């Protein structure tokens, strides 16, 4: 019997749960997305990587849900590693950042996709 | 009296205002057909048996329900399907309790009827414009939480009645901090001896932030705001409110409709989501020949207005029944849904972008049900798990912790392109490698599936 | 005549005003437990050993109150040891963390023991 | 006026929903013990000498008291025990205030008793679930609280009249930050020129924050909320609730029922732990001829509504008065209280999971009282001392930490197996070895117990 630890086990919501996806998996994740004509966009975080709540504590209300947005969201990108070069680039900028691939419906004007691509040292 | 020469009329085009219903009546011998859906239809609006002198102040035929269809059911004999139109001016706007009043109010106890069922209604788009609807919906809903890309999951803190405040925050807590988005208040606990209402909101209020700072997922309890007045209804509300907390519950068919509207009222209001517990149903819904099937129950809470509502499971069902399940889960979630007899959908709903409703499957689920369940119901709905956390053998964390590697691990299997349906069993064996917490969940699951196991390196 | 200090003098209720508990004096105390039918119960807390108030501060409400479980109740526990050896396997696992040890009651769903059996160091 | 012929009713079977009363009656000479008891039970329902034409317009038998039963006092002659038998239909529902006036009301005056004394009241768990009770009771106390395996321990800061509001503050931080759970607000301390209720509040607040952040413990002040009118009151009480704290404090048979329901309500309803002092009580329940036991008394105030009660103290006390004590201590924790004259329990009393009240223990304890206190009474009571931690040399502080070292030594040695009753005094000797302050309160006692002192190594 194991004891789930209390600590260093912060999450980033859907996959997290899972060992940290590969490449090769990653860019399965992004290659879902385009099939389903889903919009890629990139968002990353250097401060708050976890909800908290400092200016309202009214139901419904959170800071830290909205992240920064990197570049623009990727219309009309047919290749998924043109996405998985974009994630480079910006850990190469900001190493000490999380950043994470979420994804846009127009049917719905919504994001239906978010997943964490990468966590900083000791994360 | 003879209805079947006033009500009975097979030469009605209905109108795009009317509210048109679906019943399956089952006449008494002797009673024809066109008699029978001619009384459904007379007693559910003008119910007149002859004529009184003020009936001439008006026009009866603009005020009354008609019978424009009858269609003899497949299966059994003595079985029709009688199709109803009312006109618009029959309901109060919003009052999801007139409209039920008016449909079903007296025709239940009809003598020329052995049994009746309502088994759908066509709400028309003026007057779906007169309720407010969900406080939220799907898609605010998941905003507010900030989770997509995956069904949403929960678990019942057991057993049902009985526990203490603190003890019920205990497991909440525990439960909440494994990976589960919400812990649920059993639909019978309320305010008892054993554990008063404040006391109960106060504990799971400190258990759900405790989880929500480990773990960095936002974390939700519905707390249980049925109660046996509107203003004790309303007064546990506005602590939960004041507790900053987000989402209550609600048992919408004990405590009514004319109570849920007000509490829905109050949570689209105040930005609290509203959970609903479908208990009592199967005493009106589970006969095939006589009652509402939980298709109609649906659409009203909808109306009256819910975030979330149980829809029961799909575990262990037979196609078929299957099908009239997604048939109502469509309902629920989408904007427009046509027509399908098959799916048991008799009439062609538009929603007018009234936000849908997320729904909860409950009922015997298991870790092994997981790749099942999120391919049949897809991301937008909420699992609930019961003695699959609760039952885990290490406790209520590890147990939240193999549900959630479960989930994750059928998401991560779709989206890579694996069919659910046929793999779905090696999903969660691969799954098990990488999970302790999933692999003792599944010991009794593979000496049977698999005869065995183990692992491997 | 002495002063009380001010400072460093940090309780964990029931036991903490007297001299740290000696191993024997331990199991004395897992015995009274077992011998009155209470079930044992570990609970440990790494971050936040004292309560505190952050979400809310209406009566009756502090933040910290609650620690996490280590396993689970040990029902059916007839001997003092075992209790004792998971709390060496607790510390072992996080030696920095507080670690108490709770009783539960069945005539009445109650909590009726708690006691420190651990303190990092420095405390 | 012969009532013994319709108000003595020995063939009278008692129904589970009467209201019965054990009264200790002192007739005048020549008057009989049927005729007393029936004068007892007739004055305290329909009261009437002989019949008026009203009485036919309903039934006289329906809604009067009943003297079922007579004893003779073993001890004392001219003194008997009147058991009378009231219907649940003369009793407001959640009303202490008019179940005292109808069973107390007038029949203390009645010419043919020389004295008469109430020593018990079975209330019957129809009357019980008519009433809210205990705005938390034991249980959820100690688990908002998070204290567990121990009695609590509090103080009364002194003088009780005199000082301002923040010297009171002084004493309560220094109090507190020693290593007790409470301090208490003086009966007699509301309002006055000397100290205005708000800034006692106020500072007390300021002490009792700075007392918790400091020992890590949670601390709590017994604010009196007692007050000239009901508005006052309920103000003093929301300006606690207003400041986040624990508890307040009421003087109940002073301040009176109508009041003290209130604020229990108004404390269910907030959160806040309510504090009862039994001032005045003496003038009603000390002589054994004449007034009304404290164990109804009790009973009263766990049915309007109170957290905590003063009970007096069982130091100095024969057994006998020892008995008697357990005996309304039981009342105050316990859910149900078989019958035993022994310890003056006249009836069962059944109490339908009602929270219990946690009895206060206060009186001239010593620190060397603590073995004995923590026998008798057990975790669930709350010891409070008065010049056991502001007279010790050292001052409020060390005070507080020889009475939380000795009351913990107390604890240890009994859950080892030791007996209070016979090494009480060695329990102590051992821990003022290890306690500088312990033993500095302990030097007057040992020269006169142990004949010295010292230590040794």
């Amino acid at each position: 019997m194991q004891v789930w630890p209390p600590i260093n086990k912060k999450k980033y919501e859907t996959l997290s749960y899972l060992p940290d996806l590969s490449q090769e998996q990653l860019l399965s994740e992004v290659e879902y997305l385009l099939k389903n004509g889903w919009v890629p966009c990139l968002e990353f975080e250097t401060e708050h990587g976890f909800v908290y709540r400092e200016n309202n504590k009214s139901p419904g209300y959170y800071d830290g849900r909205y992240w920064t947005m990197w570049k623009l969201p990727m219309f009309g990108c047919t290749d998924a590693t043109q996405v998985l070069a974009e994630v480079e680039e910006a850990k190469k900028a900001y190493p000490q950042a999380w950043i994470r691939i979420i994804g846009f419906d127009n049917v719905r004007q919504v994001q239906c996709i978010s997943f964490i691509a990468y966590k900083p040292e000791g994360y | 009296k003879d209805y079947k020469l006033t009500y009975y009329t097979p030469e009605y085009q209905t109108k795009d205002t009317d509210i048109l219903a679906a019943f399956r009546v089952t006449p008494q011998p002797g009673v024809p057909p066109e008699e029978a859906g001619a009384a459904v239809a007379a007693e559910s609006s003008t119910g007149t048996w002859t004529t009184v002198w003020t009936d001439g102040l008006t026009s009866l035929d603009r005020y009354k329900g008609r019978c424009y269809r009858i269609e003899r059911v497949v299966g059994e004999k003595d079985q029709y399907i009688a199709y109803v139109a009312y006109p618009l001016d029959l309901f109060e706007e919003g009052s999801v309790t007139n409209m039920f009043t008016s449909i079903v109010g007296n025709v239940f106890g009809f003598k020329a009827l052995r049994a009746l069922r309502l088994e759908d209604l066509r709400i028309p788009p003026a007057y779906v414009k007169t309720f407010q609807g969900p406080p939220h919906g799907i898609q605010v809903e998941r905003d507010k939480l900030n989770k997509y890309g995956r069904p949403l999951l929960g678990c019942t803190i057991k057993p049902k009645l009985g526990l203490s405040a603190k003890n019920y925050g205990r497991a909440v807590y525990e439960c909440l901090r494994g990976g589960l988005d919400f812990t649920k208040d059993d639909e019978n606990v309320n305010s008892q001896p054993f554990m008063r209402w404040r006391d109960r909101f106060l504990f799971c209020a400190e258990a759900l932030y405790k989880a929500q700072a480990e773990t960095g997922e936002i974390k939700g309890h519905y707390l249980n705001a049925t109660a046996g007045t509107c203003e004790e209804m309303i007064k546990r509300a506005v602590f939960a409110r004041e507790l900053g907390v987000p989402i209550v519950m609600h048992d919408y068919l004990t405590g009514g409709f004319t109570a849920n509207t007000s509490l829905a009222h109050y949570c689209r209001d105040n930005g609290l989501l509203l959970h609903i517990h479908r208990a009592m149903h199967a005493v009106i819904d589970r006969q095939k020949n006589h009652g509402i099937h939980f298709r109609v129950l649906a659409k009203a809470l909808r109306m009256s207005g819910g975030d979330h509502i149980h829809s029961g499971t799909v575990v262990g069902k037979l196609e078929g029944e299957r099908d009239i399940t997604l048939g109502f889960v469509d309902l629920l979630r989408d904007d427009f849904v046509e027509q399908d007899r098959s799916r048991g959908i008799y009439f062609t709903q538009d929603w007018v972008s009234l936000p849908g409703v997320l729904p909860v499957a409950s009922g015997g689920i298991h870790v092994w049900h997981m790749p099942a369940l999120t391919e049949i119901f897809g991301d937008d709905s909420v699992l609930q798990f019961g003695g699959g956390t609760l039952g885990h053998p290490w406790g209520n964390a590890p147990g939240a912790v193999a549900n959630r590697v479960a989930l994750e691990a059928c998401v991560k299997a779709r989206n890579e392109g694996r069919d659910l349906a046929q793999e779905g069993n090696e999903i969660i064996r691969e799954a098990c490698k990488w999970s302790p917490e999933l692999a003792a969940a599944c010991e009794v699951w593979k000496e049977i599936v698999f005869n065995f196991a183990a692992v491997d390196v």
